[PDB]
């Protein structure tokens, strides 16, 4: 499921921005 | 009438934009208690203000780190804008000041914690629950946009929940006062509009896309475009192909197709009717826009709170002592702060 793929991903914690 | 409201709101803002508040407190006026969250060039701490006894959230920015990440103008932006705005769902800046080493922004403490934590914890929000939040963001973007301000950092990790369960938007680190287009590559990958990714130059419609990602993530429990590394996120975003959970309503799906629209000429919030296409969409039909602004709507979730200094709605963080050099750092750079 998409859920399970998300939860197993490396991006389920607080996400950091990007910038210059 | 919005028009009359927005016009006096702009008059108010411009007065402060033009003559910004400066140096309205000092470090030894507060006792620093606990780190509420960390960031790129500093940390935010729960603090107690000695003379009043009030709790606040003190955002502490290491000037040197700001410079090293090339965020000077953005930081001046952040502070100049936050001291001038005023809206029920924008966090209030109570004090600001600087010393040899750091920049400080002292805000109202929003003790509910991040939307982020409750979202991940509960898993996902019901459509009524997500709709209550989304409405607050829609009104906030209407306000900000009308001041020529673009926010550029919408995401659950920046939306705080207050004691009444309403949202408080925080972190104006990327907010900018601009007429017409801008180019900085900034934001969070999952939330970037395709025109940001393709380096075209863009306008406030990137905030309406971000709202689309937000509403999806709130309602789904995961974002519409995710992968292990941003490059793959970027391809997915640029595709614009979006799939929806089986539980999404038809109304929700329609709205999301119009917000996560790669085509600016089609994207809701950016057409001729502007925000009213969003306010008038079927998904929002049960939304009482005035009652929300006036905060008269019962919130669907009310954070547990005990004592004005309770931080149980926040993750714990490693603590580090706040060092202030005997030598002034980056004095000229930050003169106007
Ligand atoms: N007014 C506030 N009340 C309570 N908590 C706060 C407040 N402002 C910020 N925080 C907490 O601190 C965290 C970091 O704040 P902020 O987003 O402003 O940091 P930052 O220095 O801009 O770092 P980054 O941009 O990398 O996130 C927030 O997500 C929240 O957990
Ligand atoms: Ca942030
Ligand atoms: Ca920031």
């Amino acid at each position: 499921t998409t859920y399970a793929d998300f939860i197993a991903s490396g991006r389920t914690g607080r996400r950091a921005c990007i910038h210059d | 009438s919005v028009k009359e409201f927005l016009a006096k709101a702009k008059e108010d803002f411009l007065k402060k934009w033009e003559t910004p508040s400066q140096n309205t407190a000092q470090l030894d006026q507060f006792d620093r208690i606990k780190t509420l969250g960390t960031g790129s060039f500093g940390r935010v701490m729960l603090v107690k203000h000695k003379e009043s006894g009030n709790h606040y959230a003190m955002k502490i920015l290491d000037k040197q780190k700001v410079v090293k990440l090339k965020q000077i103008e953005h930081t001046l932006n952040e502070k100049r804008i936050l001291q001038a705005v005023n809206f029920p769902f924008l966090v209030k800046l109570e004090f600001s000041f600087k010393d040899n080493s750091n920049l400080y922004m002292v805000m109202e403490y929003v003790a509910g914690g991040e939307m982020f934590s409750h979202l991940r914890r509960i898993g996902r929000f019901s459509e009524p629950h997500a709709r209550f939040y989304a409405a607050q963001i829609v009104l906030t973007f209407e306000y900000l946009h009308s001041l020529d301000l673009i926010y550029r950092d919408l995401k659950p990790e920046n939306l705080l929940i207050d004691q009444q369960g309403y949202i408080q938007v925080t972190d104006f680190g990327f907010a900018k006062r601009v007429k017409g287009r801008t180019w900085t590559l900034c934001g969070t990958p999952e939330y970037l509009a395709p025109e940001i990714i393709l380096s075209k130059g863009y306008n406030k419609a990137v905030d309406w896309w971000a709202l689309g990602v937000l509403i999806y993530e709130m309602a789904a429990g995961y974002p519409p475009f995710f992968a292990d590394q941003p490059i793959q996120i970027y391809e997915k975003i640029v595709s614009g192909k979006v799939r929806f959970p089986s539980h999404f309503s038809s109304d929700l799906k329609d709205l999301l197709r119009n917000l996560l629209q790669v085509d600016l000429t089609k994207r809701f919030g950016n057409l001729k009717n502007g925000v009213n296409d969003i306010k008038n969409h079927k998904w929002f039909a049960t939304t009482d826009w005035i009652a929300i602004y006036q905060r008269k709507v019962e919130a669907p979730f009310i954070p547990k709170f005990k004592g004005p200094g309770d931080t149980s709605n926040f993750d714990d963080y490693e603590e580090e002592e706040i060092r202030v050099s005997i030598n002034e750092k980056c004095g000229k750079e930050f003169t106007e702060f």
